[PDB]
C-alpha cells in the first residue's frame, strides 16, 4: 500500500480488509505472502565460476604460455605432456583452496541464524500476541512494538498504547533526538520522511513506548529497503598488518625470482633460446611460494572459532571483533542477569517486636526453599511457626500481595512453578504463598490453583486504585487501595509502600508493633539499619528491601499521576512494617571465571544496584575482591563518582572493581575514562539506555534476554545472558588468533624453502634440484592435505596464562621472523643437499667428494678434461626423486611443528591433531604412487631404494622437528 | 562426533581433489 500516511487508519484496515483487533487471517497471510513475498531483501545468486578466477591472475598465465610455446617448439622439432600435466595440477590447487574459501564464507554466514530478525503479530489463528521471524511479516498485518524493539517493516501506526511513543529513526533520518509520532493522516501524499508523523519505518528503533499498527510495505518496496538498493558498499588492523606483510614477502621473492633468471646466464645454449627454460622454472617458484590472495585455511579457522563460540553461547555480530576479543584488558558486568542466576527466594524477614525508650528489639524470621514453589516453611529461632500469630506478618504480606505486578504460574507439562512477572516480584507472591497469613485451606487445591491461592485471600480485602510506578530518584514504589465491600469497621483507604530501605525509612514517622503504632525514633532507625547491613554484609550478601503503609494517605484529587516526581512525597508519613531479605546466588561456574581473568591479566568491573556495602561484600564472594583486601578505593557508588573531580574520576576508574547504584550515563564515561589508559573493555548491557555505552566500548556485550537496540549496538550477545560465556570468547578469541599463527608459520617456512631451495642451485651452479612440474607437485599436497588438517588443530596450552595481546603489537616479530628464516633455510639447504648427496658420497655412481658437480654444466665434449665418468647421470632420475621427497617429509615434519606456536612435542604430541596424522599417511599414500604406479614416475621421475635411500631422507628430514624444539626451548624457558 | 565429524568431511574432498588430478595424467597417455 503505496501512500498509506496520507490516508486514515481505517483506509489501511478497509484496503488490506483486515480486522483490527483480529489481525490477518492464515489463509489471509498464505495470499499476502504468495502477492508481496517475504519481508526481506532478494538473496543474491559458484562452483565452477570461482575455479576461472585464479587463473585471471598474470604471473599464472606466464607460466601456461611458456608452457605453450615450450609445446609447440617440440611438436615441430616429459616436455610433451608438460602443459597438460601443469594445467590439471593448477586447477587442482585452485578446487582446493577456492573450496575451502566458500565453506567458511557460507558458515560464517550461517551465524546470523542464531540471533535472526523477529517481529510481533495478531493474527487470527490466536488471541495472544505472536512473535515471528520478520521475514515472515506481510503487508497487512497488525504488528505491535514497544520499548526496545526494532521496526520490522513500514508501518501505519493503528494506536498508541503507551502515553506517549518516542522513536530512533536516526539511521534513516540523521535525526538523533527520538522523535514524537501520532494517529492522525498526514494529508501531503509527496511528503519526505521527516514529517510522515504516523509512520514506522522498517530499521528504526522504539525508544519509548507501545504501539499497535498495520504494516504497509515490507521488504524493497520499505524506505530503508530503497536505500539499500542504491547503496554501494574497511579494514582491521591485523588485516593491514597481513597485507603489508603480504606485499613485503611478495617483493623480495619476485626480485629473487629474477635472480634466477639472471645468474644462469650463459646457460642459454645447452642441450635467447635457452631462456624459455630457465623463465619457465623462474616463473614456477613465483606460483609457489607468493601467496596471493587470502589463504583459504586462515578464514576457515575464523569460521571454526565462531562456530565454536556460538556453540558456547557467544554469538559474535562483528567479526572484526573476534580480532578484539583476545586483547580485552578489562571486563564490565552487571550483576543480575550476568553474575548471579536471577532466581529470587526472600529467605529471611522481620518485624518489630517491642519498643521501650532507647530499646528495640525484633521478631526475624527464616524461610526455606529458594524456587518459586509455594513450598517451604516459615521459621523462627530455627522452630516452624505459623505467620499469623504475628500481626505484623499480616501486615507484611499484605504489603508483598499488593506491592506487586506478578503473579506465578504451575507449568503443567513441565512440573514446576514458573514466574510471571519480574523476579524480584514473584519472590514476594512465593513468600505470601508461604505464610498464608490468614490460614486459607490449600492442602486439597490443585497444584494450578495453589499457585496464587494466599495471594488473592489478600487481594480480596481491597481495591487496588492505582500505582505510583517506580521512578530511581526515590527507589520506592507504591500503591493505593480502598478497603473492598466495606468491612465491619469501615477503617480509611491505605498506602503500600515498599523500596529500598534507606530512602524508605527516612519517610517514616511511625512504626508498627503488632496493630499499634508507636513514633518512629533514632534509636528505632538505628536497630532497624543494623540488621540490614547485617544481610547485606553476611554469608548470603541479601538484597533487602523496606515495606511501610502511609496510614493517613492523601485523598485522591491531591494526587496526579501522569507525574512521577510528584510520588515521593506521596510517600512520606510513613509507617514502617518490616523487612525481607532476597537471595539471589552466585552463578556456580563464576568464581572460577573470575581467576581465569586474574591469570589472563584481565581487571573484572562489577556494576550492581545493590548499596555500597552489599556490592563490596558480592565481591568478596566471588573472589574480585579479596576477603580481607582493602577496598576503600577500588569501590564506589554513582552518588560517590558524581561528586569526585574529573580527574579523580579518570584516575578512579583505573583501579576501581566495583560499582554500585549508578546514573544511566555513567558506563559511558567509565568507558572513557578507561579508553585513557588505552584498555581495551568489554561492556554489557541490555536497555535502550545502555545503547551508548556499547557503542562506545571495545566490545559492546548484549544479552540474549534485553532488547534489540542494545543487541544492535553491540559486537557480541550472550546467548545465555551469563558472565562465564564472555571470559570463554575470550578464551576462543585468543585460541582462534593462535591457529592463525601456527598456519601462518607453517605457511611462510614452507614457501621461503621453496625459494632457498631454488635459489641455491642457481646460485652455485649446481644441476636442478627440483623440476618446475614437480615443485607445483609438492606445492598441491602441503596446501591441500596437511595445510589444511592444522585449521583443525585444538586450543594452544596456556593462552590464559599470557597478559592480554597488544592492539598495536606487530603480526610477526623479529625473533618469529627468525623462526621462519631459519626454519625456511634448512627445508631449502635439506632438499638441494638430498640431490646433492646422492652426487657427493652416495653409493649409486658419484660425483666428486671435494667439489666438482658445480661444474655439470661441461661434459659431452668436455670428457677427456676432469671427468673420467659418463655425462648423462646429471639429467638422472634419482637425484630429483631424493630432493623431492626430503621436502615432502619434511612439510610433513614441519606441520607436527605447528601444532603449537610454543609448545615441545614432548608435551603436545603428534596425535592431539589426530587429523593432522590422518593427512600426512594420505599424503604418503599419494607419493608412493606416483614412484610405483608405472605411468606417472615416468611424467617425473623414478623411484627411491626399498631401505637405505629413505633412511636418508629420513635422517636428512628429522632434524627439523629437533630445531624447531629448540628455538621453542629458547621461548618457553625464554619467559 | 559432530564438529570434528567435518575434518575427515574436508580432508576427503581434498584427497578426492588430488587423487582426480593424478588419474587424469594416467589417462592422458
Ligand atoms: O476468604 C475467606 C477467608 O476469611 C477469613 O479471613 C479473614 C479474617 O477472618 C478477617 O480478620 C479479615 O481481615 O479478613 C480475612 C481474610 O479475608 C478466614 O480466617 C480465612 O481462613 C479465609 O481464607
Ligand atoms: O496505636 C496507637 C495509634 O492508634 C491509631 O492509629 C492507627 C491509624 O490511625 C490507623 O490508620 C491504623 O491503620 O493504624 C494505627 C494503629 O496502629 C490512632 O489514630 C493514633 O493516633 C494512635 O497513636
Ligand atoms: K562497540
Amino acid at each position: 500500500m503505496e501512500a498509506a500516511h496520507s490516508k486514515s487508519t481505517e483506509e489501511c484496515l478497509a484496503y488490506f480488509g483486515v480486522s483490527e483487533t483480529t489481525g490477518l487471517t492464515p489463509d489471509q497471510v498464505k495470499r499476502h505472502l504468495e502477492k508481496y513475498g517475504h519481508n526481506e531483501l532478494p538473496a543474491e545468486e559458484s562452483l565452477w565460476e570461482l575455479v576461472i578466477e585464479q587463473f585471471e591472475d598474470l604471473l599464472v598465465r606466464i607460466l601456461l604460455l611458456a608452457a605453450c610455446i615450450s609445446f609447440v617448439l617440440a611438436w615441430f622439432e616429459t616436455a610433451f605432456v608438460e602443459p597438460f600435466v601443469i594445467l590439471l595440477i593448477l586447477i587442482a590447487n585452485a578446487i582446493v583452496g577456492v573450496w575451502q574459501e566458500r565453506n567458511a564464507e557460507n558458515a560464517i554466514e550461517a551465524l546470523k541464524e542464531y540471533e535472526p530478525e523477529m517481529g510481533k503479530v495478531y493474527r487470527a489463528d490466536r488471541k495472544s500476541v505472536q512473535r515471528i521471524k520478520a521475514r515472515d511479516i506481510v503487508p497487512g498485518d497488525i504488528v505491535e512494538v514497544a520499548v526496545g524493539d526494532k521496526v520490522p517493516a513500514d508501518i501505519r501506526i493503528l494506536s498508541i498504547k503507551s502515553t506517549t511513543l518516542r522513536v530512533d529513526q536516526s539511521i534513516l533520518t540523521g535525526e538523533s533526538v527520538s522523535v514524537i509520532k501520532h494517529t492522525e493522516p498526514v494529508p501531503d501524499p509527496r511528503a519526505v520522511n521527516q514529517d510522515k508523523k504516523n509512520m514506522l519505518f522498517s530499521g528504526t528503533n522504539i525508544a519509548a513506548g507501545k504501539a499497535l499498527g498495520i504494516v504497509a510495505t515490507t521488504g524493497v518496496s520499505t524506505e530503508i529497503g530503497k536505500i539499500r538498493d542504491q547503496m554501494a558498499a574497511d579494514k582491521t588492523p591485523l588485516q593491514q598488518k597481513l597485507d603489508e606483510f603480504g606485499e613485503q614477502l611478495s617483493k623480495v621473492i619476485s626480485l629473487i625470482c629474477v635472480a634466477v633468471w639472471l645468474i644462469n646466464i650463459g646457460h642459454f645454449n645447452d642441450p635467447i633460446r635457452g631462456a624459455i627454460y630457465y623463465f619457465k622454472i623462474a616463473v614456477a617458484l613465483a606460483v609457489a611460494a607468493i601467496p596471493e590472495g587470502l589463504p583459504a585455511v586462515i578464514t576457515t579457522c575464523l569460521a571454526l572459532g565462531t562456530r565454536r563460540m556460538a556453540k558456547k553461547n557467544a554469538i559474535v555480530r562483528s567479526l572484526p571483533s573476534v580480532e578484539t576479543l583476545g586483547c580485552t584488558s578489562v571486563i564490565c558486568s552487571d550483576k543480575t542477569g550476568t553474575l548471579t542466576t536471577n532466581q529470587m527466594s526472600v529467605c529471611k524477614m522481620f518485624i518489630i517486636d517491642k519498643v521501650d525508650g532507647d530499646f528495640c528489639s525484633l521478631n526475624e524470621f527464616s524461610i526455606t526453599g529458594s524456587t518459586y514453589a509455594p513450598e517451604g516453611e516459615v521459621l523462627k529461632n530455627d522452630k516452624p511457626i505459623r505467620s499469623g500469630q504475628f500481626d505484623g506478618l499480616v501486615e507484611l504480606a499484605t504489603i508483598c500481595a499488593l506491592c506487586n505486578d506478578s503473579s506465578l504460574d504451575f507449568n503443567e507439562t513441565k512440573g514446576v512453578y514458573e514466574k510471571v512477572g519480574e523476579a524480584t516480584e514473584t519472590a514476594l507472591t512465593t513468600l505470601v504463598e508461604k505464610m498464608n497469613v490468614f490460614n486459607t485451606e490449600v492442602r486439597n487445591l490443585s497444584k494450578v490453583e495453589r499457585a496464587n491461592a494466599c495471594n488473592s485471600v489478600i487481594r480480596q480485602l481491597m481495591k487496588k486504585e492505582f500505582t505510583l510506578e517506580f521512578s530511581r530518584d526515590r527507589k520506592s514504589m507504591s500503591v493505593y487501595c480502598s478497603p473492598a465491600k466495606s468491612s465491619r469497621a469501615a477503617v480509611g483507604n491505605k498506602m503500600f509502600v515498599k523500596g529500598a530501605p534507606e530512602g524508605v525509612i527516612d519517610r517514616c514517622n511511625y512504626v508498627r508493633v503488632g496493630t499499634t503504632r508507636v513514633p518512629m525514633t533514632g534509636p528505632v532507625k538505628e536497630k532497624i539499619l543494623s540488621v540490614i547491613k547485617e544481610w547485606g554484609t553476611g554469608r548470603d550478601t541479601l538484597r533487602c528491601l523496606a515495606l511501610a503503609t502511609r496510614d493517613t494517605p492523601p485523598k485522591r484529587e491531591e494526587m496526579v499521576l501522569d507525574d512521577s516526581s510528584r510520588f515521593m512525597e506521596y510517600e512520606t508519613d510513613l509507617t514502617f512494617v518490616g523487612v525481607v531479605g532476597m537471595l539471589d546466588p552466585p552463578r556456580k561456574e563464576v568464581m572460577g571465571s573470575i581467576q581465569l581473568c586474574r591469570d589472563a591479566g584481565i581487571r573484572v568491573i562489577m556494576i550492581t544496584g545493590d548499596n555500597k556495602g552489599t556490592a563490596i561484600a558480592i565481591c568478596r564472594r566471588i573472589g574480585i575482591f579479596g576477603e580481607n583486601e582493602e577496598v576503600a578505593d577500588r569501590a564506589y557508588t554513582g552518588r560517590e563518582f558524581d561528586d569526585l573531580p574529573l580527574a579523580e574520576q579518570r584516575e578512579a576508574c583505573r583501579r576501581a572493581c566495583c560499582f554500585a547504584r549508578v546514573e544511566p550515563s555513567h558506563k559511558s564515561k567509565i568507558v572513557e575514562y578507561l579508553q585513557s589508559y588505552d584498555e581495551i573493555t568489554a561492556m554489557t548491557g541490555d536497555g535502550v539506555n545502555d545503547a551508548p555505552a556499547l557503542k562506545k566500548a571495545e566490545i559492546g556485550i548484549a544479552m540474549g534476554s534485553g532488547t534489540a537496540v542494545a543487541k544492535t549496538a553491540s559486537e557480541m550477545v550472550l546467548a545465555d545472558d551469563n558472565f562465564s560465556t564472555i571470559v570463554a570468547a575470550v578464551e576462543e578469541g585468543r585460541a582462534i588468533y593462535n591457529n592463525m599463527k601456527q598456519f601462518i608459520r607453517y605457511l611462510i617456512s614452507s614457501n621461503v624453502g621453496e625459494v632457498v631451495c631454488i635459489f641455491l642451485t642457481a646460485a652455485l651452479g649446481l644441476p636442478e634440484a627440483l623440476i618446475p612440474v614437480q615443485l607445483l607437485w609438492v606445492n598441491l599436497v602441503t596446501d591441500g592435505l596437511p595445510a589444511t588438517a592444522l585449521g583443525f588443530n585444538p586450543p594452544d596450552l596456556d593462552i590464559m596464562d599470557r597478559p592480554p595481546r597488544s592492539p598495536k603489537e606487530p603480526l610477526i616479530s623479529g625473533w618469529l621472523f627468525f623462526r621462519y628464516m631459519a626454519i625456511g633455510g634448512y627445508v631449502g639447504a635439506a632438499t638441494v643437499g638430498a640431490a646433492a648427496w646422492w652426487f657427493m658420497y652416495a653409493e649409486d655412481g658419484p660425483g666428486v667428494t671435494y667439489h666438482q658437480l658445480t661444474h655439470f654444466m661441461q661434459c659431452t665434449e668436455d670428457h677427456p678434461h676432469f671427468e673420467g665418468l659418463d655425462c648423462e647421470i646429471f639429467e638422472a632420475p634419482e637425484p630429483m626423486t631424493m630432493a623431492l621427497s626430503v621436502l615432502v617429509t619434511i612439510e610433513m615434519c614441519n606441520a607436527l611443528n605447528s601444532l603449537s606456536e610454543n609448545q615441545s612435542l614432548m608435551r603436545m604430541p603428534p596425535w592431539v591433531n589426530i587429523w593432522l596424522l590422518g593427512s600426512i599417511c594420505l599424503s604418503m599414500s599419494l607419493h608412493f604412487l606416483i614412484l610405483y604406479v608405472d605411468p606417472l614416475p615416468m611424467i617425473f621421475k623414478l623411484k627411491a631404494l626399498d631401505l637405505t635411500q629413505w633412511l636418508m631422507v629420513l635422517k636428512i628430514s628429522l632434524p627439523v622437528i629437533g630445531l624447531d624444539e629448540i628455538l621453542k626451548f629458547i621461548a618457553r624457558n625464554y619467559l | 562426533p559432530q564438529q570434528a565429524r567435518q575434518a575427515l568431511q574436508c580432508l576427503f574432498i581434498n584427497f578426492c581433489a588430488i587423487l582426480i588430478c593424478l588419474l587424469l595424467i594416467c589417462i592422458i597417455g
